[PDB]
């Protein structure tokens, strides 16, 4: 819900 | 007794920590220097930051985690990051003088380096008790990685949409680990084993309970919050 950081590192 | 698929997700998540854990611990040259009020904040925020990364890195090769939602996944790594720091660090942890030894005595961490962070005995004092239960355990490193697994995958996290699947995931872990203990842990140290380890998760839910209400009074002063990185800003909360 909003975590770019989080998302880029988990893509 | 260890079918092909539990022998095939303990060789994934051996190679997945030793692609995440650096023992030579050369990266911390990278961190902002120690400096020993919160005179070792930016150095453990960093640490931290570099910690969550590699958590990060870990996870996504857990065997079904990519199965998951963006949206579970991200609730799953933002409420386990802190459990399973602590969890990774025992191997650096030395029951010699109960310190974090990361190489050299400047990536030497102790109880006074973490109060120089902005914590208190409340939270430290437990979190030395569980580096020491956990050492007491002297878990084979496939327990090791087998248990931060499981501990990213957990059903009851605050948040979680598909608890069914999340839970799926974990049970396929958790009958991997109580396989492997009564197969390739021998007695006296497999005794109770497995309700130990599962001892160990509930440790952490109450330490990282502790970290949050912690986290959040250091980080509610703009000063403090100013000394962490983007990444755990964004992870542990604004
Ligand atoms: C930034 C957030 C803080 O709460 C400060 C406001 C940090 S202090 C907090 C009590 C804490 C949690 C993990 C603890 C520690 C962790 C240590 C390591 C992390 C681990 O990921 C490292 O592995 C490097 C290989 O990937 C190494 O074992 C050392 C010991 C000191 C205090 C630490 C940083």
């Amino acid at each position: 819900k909003n975590h770019p950081m989080l998302m880029n590192l988990l893509k | 007794k260890l079918s092909e698929e539990q022998q095939h997700i303990i060789a994934i998540l051996l190679d997945a920590h030793h692609k995440t854990y650096d023992p030579t611990y050369a990266d911390f040259r990278d961190f902002r220097p120690p400096v020993r009020p919160l005179s070792m904040l930016p150095h453990l925020a960093d640490l931290v930051s570099y910690s969550i990364q590699k958590v990060i890195g870990f996870a996504k090769m857990i065997p079904g985690f990519r199965d998951l939602t963006s949206d579970d996944q991200i609730v799953l790594l933002k409420s386990s990051a802190i459990e399973v720091i602590m969890l990774r660090s025992n191997q650096s942890f030395t029951m010699d003088d109960m310190s974090w030894d990361c190489g050299s005595q400047d990536y030497k961490y102790d109880v006074t380096d973490v109060s120089k962070a902005g914590h208190t005995l409340e939270l430290i004092e437990p979190l030395i008790k569980f580096q020491v239960g956990l050492k007491k355990l002297n878990l084979h490193e496939e327990e090791h990685v087998l248990l931060m697994a499981i501990c990213i995958v957990s059903p009851d996290r605050p948040g979680v949409q598909d608890a069914k699947l999340v839970e799926a995931i974990q049970d396929r872990l958790s009958n991997t680990l109580q396989t492997y203990i009564r197969c390739r842990h021998p007695p006296p140290g497999s005794h109770q084993l497995y309700a130990k380890m599962i001892q160990k998760l509930a440790d952490l839910r109450s330490l990282n309970e502790e970290h949050s209400k912690q986290y959040r009074s250091l980080s509610f002063q703009p000063e403090n919050s100013m000394k962490l990185t983007p990444l755990v800003l964004e992870v542990f909360g604004n």
